[PDB]
């Protein structure tokens, strides 16, 4: 029955690794969206000055 | 393929004009053209099932003459859903008179390889013995480092824990190939208490570049791995005593290193 | 044991959704980078 | 030597508990990043509304002249 | 310049896709 | 107990994953809507450079 | 209700005999009895508008004693056109003497739910745009997976063509209900050339069973659909630009999957 | 008048789908009746042996 | 156009008949399965 | 022609549906008659198990 | 772009013709299944006659003994 | 055994009825 608690342990660890991958997806999503928001800051500026520039 | 075009620079206004009138000697194809504003683009008349279209469309581009042949025109006409390809350097052309000519290049330039290649290896983990075995089986479609060289690939395997390189292994060299076969086995003593904290990093290198930038690409499996890499690691742990083989796409060395730091 | 299998199955579902999301936001990154560097 | 089998089961068990504590930390940081992301998407969406209105005005001025 | 950071950025993007096993359309 | 805290931890993780599931679905819907909007903005900006390129 | 009965096993012949003499304390009703030959049945004396019948009928059943309390008697008397209900395990009874007693259970056991539930959704198809929109509106009378659990339903929508799953959508979860309301909209890009080859598969699942057998039931509309399903699809195509809502009875997952293969 | 040939096309396709449903009824009928004929094969056997068994 | 409407109306009639037939043969299946598994 | 084969196909389908109509009606009549017969057979088999159950 | 309207009418038309060819195939397979079914019902009906006669004989023997 | 295939068969039967929209009596 030590095999059983070994296999259970490797399922727990598979679950932790799967969660760490999910966590990295959430962190990467947040980083990307933040960078894109600096993009949109710029774009909105440019469009304010190209709409007042007509 | 064959193609009549015109090229004009208006000095009074400072602007370059290229005419894309007719194309001939095509392979039927439903075509359309696109202008290459050397380092904009123009959507030309799109024919339909026409093995010889006509457009008579002019294309204006307001570049100063101080650009002086630095830029260069390119036109790649596509069979709409790139069959026709021709380019002209802006400094080969005398604008003492407007030019009209037939160009006939029916071969494009093959795009630079973006994928780095793939590596197949097996993973085996024996908990009781605490023994991890990596067999480098084969790699394929390795990206050439430089053109005109010959590639001599080999593989490094690094066992890492806590960001520390613990143990380091390397294969033999396979000279002059982008599709090496190895079948070379490497073993690591990893106690089952530690097996879950380690990474196995797999790098493919070109021996002919040793001592300069020589990495073709890499992957790692284990702690903090993702994607198909985690899937291979989890399969290994799911299948004790048994070797599991899997293909992996090689990733950019600087990207993976940032992940490993 | 059921808890472990259920929780793994939940995580797998969200990973599948976020993988689709990460793809979509990389498209978003491409289009916005285009609109911006002007 | 099956002498330390109970001890070994005990060290693996402890590793499992510790694993679930790390899981809680990962999913709480995930949730914080997801909430921040939804708040940014809200801010950026209003900015994109302003950008589309800007574009529609730039081609409003042109199509008259 | 815009081309160096935009090509660098596209490398960051392919990085993410590779990391998670994302295929393009 | 020993397996007591572990199982409570798992039940807690499980509830939080349900919340991440609905956050992920919302994020996907909003990125979808905004991607169509960025497409409209891009079409209108290229139409702008068209109408100004011709004038 | 109340009821006198007798129970006897003849060891010399190897046979069990139950007497169904009289019933009392009924709710008038025109009754008749039926014997439950645990895993035959007997038609007893059928009274007429009698709130307390008598039968004095004996019922013989030739089971060996090696069946030894494995079977179990059940009697469900019906008001003829099941008001009376009582059961006795064959291993609770001492046949040292014949038994006669009054049992009084006037409540039957509620039959297991056979229907899986129903789902209401709308379909809209815009040919010009090639856009198909499914709104999951509500489900009702969902069958519980296990007793004593709580059901957390959600819906998957799969767009299929040629047996290939093309696109996959899912609703939020509605915790602890058999009658969820969603009103959640999902769109699919389907060109009008392809609209006639596709199926839309709608599955209702229990989130609390995720990772094991979790499907409550499903239906599909479109190519090769039948019944009320085809009728909804044809209404959609008959009414371009307009959303059409319809109820559907959920069908057994394995049955529909065989239809989709 | 393109609307007209679109609607006609969707009537043709409604007709094809209705026919496919009819075809499935005929196939299912045939499958059922065949299975039941194996039933009747058995039943007729049993009754031959229960009538000679008296 | 008349041909289409007529043919659809014919198909509808036979579907209505066969639906009744399929019901009847499912009754038949029930009774025969009963007689058989003995 | 283009609409010529289509209409001939439809006329042919239409004739065959008339034949399926009469096959369907026959099948229904025969299943009806046989269902009553299976009922008589069942009544007589239960009467058999009655007369043998009592003997 | 009403440029490809004739082409689009032509692709829809072709889809319709192809549809009627598939209709012919479906109804010919339907007819074959219906004929097979009537032939089975004929065979099985004679078997059911034999079964009813069998039953009537089994209760013929009993009601005498 | 006869009960497993007979319950399975009754599931096949309800399948057909559901598929065509047939109501029982
Ligand atoms: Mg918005
Ligand atoms: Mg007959």
């Amino acid at each position: 029955a030590l095999s059983e608690i070994e296999t259970r342990h490797s399922e727990i660890i598979k679950l932790e690794n799967s969660i760490r991958e999910l966590h990295d997806m959430f962190m990467d999503m947040a980083m990307l969206v933040e960078s894109q928001g600096e993009m949109i800051d710029r774009i909105e500026y440019n469009v304010e000055h190209a709409v007042d520039y007509v | 393929g064959k193609l009549q075009y015109s090229l004009d620079y208006d000095f009074q206004n400072n602007q370059l004009l290229v005419g894309i009138i007719q194309a001939a000697e095509l392979p039927t194809s439903d075509p359309y053209v696109k202008v290459f504003l050397l380092p904009k683009k123009f959507e030309t008349k799109v024919h339909r099932k026409t093995l010889n279209p006509v457009f008579n469309e002019q294309f204006t581009f307001k570049v100063p003459y101080s650009e002086l042949g630095g830029k260069t025109l390119v036109m790649a006409v596509y069979d709409f859903d790139i069959i026709g390809e021709f380019k002209v350097p802006m400094n080969t052309v005398d604008f003492g008179h407007v030019t009209e000519e037939w160009r006939d290049l029916q071969s494009a330039e093959k795009e630079e390889q973006e994928k780095l290649g793939d590596i197949c290896f097996s993973l085996r983990y024996v908990p009781t013995a605490g023994k991890l075995t990596v067999v480098i089986l084969e790699a394929k479609n390795l990206k050439k480092m430089d053109v005109g060289g010959l590639s001599d690939p080999y593989v490094k395997i690094h066992l890492m824990q806590n960001g520390k390189r613990l143990k380091k292994k390397k294969t033999t060299i396979k000279k002059n190939t982008l599709n090496p076969y190895y079948n070379e086995s490497f073993s690591f003593e990893v106690p089952f208490e530690q097996i879950q904290k380690v990474q196995v990093v797999v790098t493919v290198l070109d021996y002919d570049k040793i001592g300069k930038n020589d990495a073709i690409g890499k992957v790692f499996v284990g702690y903090n791995s993702t994607g198909a890499e985690l899937r291979h690691w989890s399969d290994m742990l799911a299948n004790p005593r048994r070797p599991i083989a899997q293909w992996h796409t090689l990733q950019v060395e600087e990207e993976v290193d940032a992940m490993l730091a | 044991n059921r808890r472990l299998q259920q929780t793994q199955a939940q995580v797998d579902e969200v990973v599948d959704i976020m993988r689709v999301n990460v793809d979509k936001v990389l498209e978003r990154d491409q289009k916005l980078s285009e609109l911006d560097d002007r | 030597e099956l002498e330390e089998m109970q001890r070994r089961a005990d060290q693996l068990a402890d590793e499992s508990l510790e694993s679930t504590r790390r899981m809680l930390q990962l999913v709480e940081e995930s949730k914080d990043a997801g909430i921040r992301t939804l708040v940014m998407l809200d801010e950026q969406g209003e900015q994109l509304d302003r950008v589309e209105e800007g574009m529609n005005h730039i081609n409003q001025d042109m199509k008259e002249a | 310049k815009y081309a160096k950071m935009e090509a660098e950025r596209e490398v960051m993007r392919q990085g993410i896709r590779d990391k998670y096993g994302i295929k393009k359309k | 107990a020993r397996e007591n805290e572990m199982d409570e931890n798992l039940e807690q993780v499980s509830g939080i994953i349900g919340n991440l599931r609905h956050m992920a679905l919302d994020m996907g819907n909003e990125i979808d809507t905004q991607n169509r909007q960025i497409d409209r903005i891009m079409e209108k900006a290229d139409s702008n450079k068209t109408r100004i390129d011709e004038a």
